């Protein structure tokens, strides 16, 4: 639980839903994936 | 030749420079004789005439006739019926093009326009057949992908396509060998390599056991060992 | 091939090369001063092949239980298919 | 024949030309946006940079590299992988975070023993904070980031809106802010936990600036490359078109020759 995760979520929350400027919608909750790996072995991609 | 093969029972050979010259000379006389030479400007008795020549040099129990036949290609295309008909009476071709001469590879023999009815998986054995099969296939992918490779560079394409491109380039330079009588012209010493050696040298290359080392290591060398040494010569 | 088919027994005919029949017949036609069609090949080459090919066929068992089946083979020049033969 | 084989290939080349032309337009479109983003990020970075200068900060190691999912953007994709391998001589056991599909495959191959975190979705749209923030969070868990003596990032600085030079900087750690001045030219006692918190918010702001710079530089390369592409497909049209013209004439001639040959004889 990073400091920037906390501010991010506080931000995302002020933005709600789509009735906000475009930049706002882009800085929060647009899909993407991040595939973790280890060391190889890999935790399966889950939503951004 | 026939006198040698039959009566005397000798093992014979024949080499001809050039057999195309038989059709051409014959075509001049064809009009005069009483024949209409239409077949893209050739005698209509082509089949019958090439047939008698190439069947009088056909293997007998009295003596086997190894032929080497030399074909002048009319206006650099093999499509006309007279270059085509030669392929009909042959069991091997090792076609040499203009293009491989320009690329600076001597000999100028095409790898993908070579044939034998001598290559099978137990005629020359399992290793020879596997090794030839990977070579033909690799090379055919590299020409097929030449529009795409050239138009869009080779740090923009896939992992698989770059690995082929580097392998095929290495085989391309490898095909260069100066011969015992060609050594003069290139200025690179003659290289005489065995068939048994060739299978080995290529099996190793195909498995990528010498593709971590210059493509010019393989320029104008014989077999694998000749390649290895020249890389160190090139390095220093 | 037909003799087998006639008595009641099936057969199959592989024709390598029909392409060479056409080379041979070209020689014949042009030294017999019979007009050509396209590419110096005879006027009525197709008629010689066509009748020939339809003698492979399945007949009815009342009139011979056999069939001759045919596979002609044409060895093409530069993989070409827009020429007459 | 000759004729048809000439033609079908000349047709492929034509189709290629039409696509590379469309691609180059699409790239300028994307490019304007890509430029827009990087201004705004850099402006935000300079306020944080301001602090970093006065604080004089300046110090295991990380490698980060940036690409899209999309191929066809210069040699950005393989010079950046080569720049990772250079900074892998600076720390062989470094943790490679690969941002984008194109960079992922090549580094994953050389060491799956260095691949820890990797991303996707960099190519469809220009980088956004959401990505950066979550990746910064995951940076603490996986790499144990913020205890390193140095962190480093790689990207392509878009020197002019038609050029790209690859460039690097070092991300200043939380450990660094603690032990340089931050009470000696600023003032924080022990009330908040400003160092470990400022590191984490600014891990993403600095990471995001590099993401934007790299992505912008990248579309400029795809634009430059696609202009040259059209021109090359165009050169090829010209060699095969002259070849076609001659071939097509060879049929005409050959039918003409057959007629004459018979009538005359």
């Amino acid at each position: 639980i990073s400091y920037a995760a906390y501010l991010n979520v506080a931000a995302q929350a002020i933005r709600s839903t789509e009735l906000q400027t475009a930049s706002v919608l882009n800085r929060s909750q647009t899909d993407a994936f991040y595939t973790q790996y280890k060391n190889a072995s890999e935790p399966t991609p889950i939503t951004k | 030749a026939e006198y040698f093969r039959d009566e005397e029972g000798q093992d014979v050979l024949l080499f001809i420079d050039n057999i195309f010259r038989f059709t051409q000379a014959g075509s001049e006389v064809s009009a005069l004789l009483g024949r209409i030479p239409s077949a893209v400007g050739y005698q209509p008795t082509l089949a019958t005439d090439m047939g008698l020549l190439q069947e009088r040099i056909t293997t007998t129990k009295k003596g086997s006739v190894t032929s080497v036949q030399a074909v002048y290609v009319p206006a650099d295309d093999l499509t006309d019926p007279a270059p085509a008909t030669t392929f009909a009476h042959l069991d091997a071709t090792t076609v040499l093009s203009r293009g491989i001469s320009e690329l600076g590879i001597y000999p100028a023999v095409d790898p993908l326009d070579s044939k034998s009815r001598l290559l099978d998986a137990a005629v020359v054995g399992q290793e020879h057949y596997d090794v030839a099969s990977k070579v033909q296939e690799t090379l055919q992918t590299y020409k097929s992908l030449q529009d795409i490779i050239a138009i869009l560079g080779m740090d923009e394409l896939s992992e698989q396509d770059k690995l082929t491109v580097e392998r095929a380039r290495k085989i391309q330079r490898f095909l260069s060998q100066p011969f015992a009588v060609a050594e003069v012209f290139t200025g690179i010493p003659g290289k005489l390599v065995r068939l048994k050696d060739t299978v080995a040298s290529f099996k190793a290359v195909l498995e990528g056991k010498y593709d971590n080392i210059p493509e010019h290591a393989f320029y104008m060398v014989g077999g694998i060992e000749d390649v290895v040494a020249k890389a160190e010569k090139l390095a220093a | 091939g037909e003799w087998f088919r006639d008595n009641g027994k099936h057969a199959l005919i592989v024709y390598d090369d029909l392409s060479k029949q056409a080379v041979a017949y070209r020689q014949l036609s042009l030294l017999l001063r019979r007009p050509p069609g396209r590419e110096a090949y005879p006027g009525d080459v197709f008629y010689l092949h066509s009748r020939l090919l339809e003698r492979a066929a399945k007949l009815s068992e009342k009139e011979g239980s056999g069939s001759l089946t045919a596979l002609p083979v044409i060895e093409t020049q530069g993989g070409d298919v827009s020429a007459y033969i | 024949a000759t004729l048809k084989e000439v033609e079908m290939r000349l047709k492929s080349i034509k189709n290629i030309e039409k696509i590379t032309k469309t691609m180059k337009i699409v790239a300028s479109t994307r490019l304007s946006k890509a430029e827009k983003a990087k201004i705004s990020a850099k402006k935000m970075d300079e306020a944080e940079q301001l602090f970093y200068k006065n604080a004089e900060t300046k110090n295991k190691e990380l490698i980060v590299a940036i690409t899209s999912d999309k191929g066809l953007c210069g040699s950005i994709h393989s010079q950046l992988a080569k720049a990772v391998r250079r900074h892998l001589n600076d720390q062989p056991n470094a943790d490679i975070v690969t941002i984008g599909d194109k960079i992922k495959m090549q580094l994953l191959r050389t060491h799956p023993n260095n691949i820890k975190l990797s991303i996707n979705g960099i190519g469809k749209d220009a980088p956004t904070f959401q990505e950066s923030a979550l990746i910064a969070d995951k940076l603490l868990s996986v790499m144990k980031a913020g205890t390193y003596p140095k962190i480093s990032i790689f990207y392509n600085d878009p020197v002019s809106s038609l050029s790209f030079e690859p460039s690097e900087k070092p991300i200043f750690n939380a450990k660094t802010i603690e032990q340089s001045p931050s009470f000696g030219k600023f003032e924080i006692d022990t009330d908040a936990n400003v160092p470990r918190d400022l590191f984490e918010y600014t891990l993403a702001n600095q990471m995001l600036t590099a993401m934007a710079q790299g992505y912008a530089a990248e579309i400029s390369a795809r634009r430059n490359a696609m202009d040259n592409a059209s021109k090359n497909a165009g050169d090829m049209i010209n060699r095969y078109s002259i070849l076609y013209n001659r071939t097509r004439q060879a049929v005409i001639t050959n039918e003409l020759v057959d007629i004459i040959t018979g009538a005359s004889s």
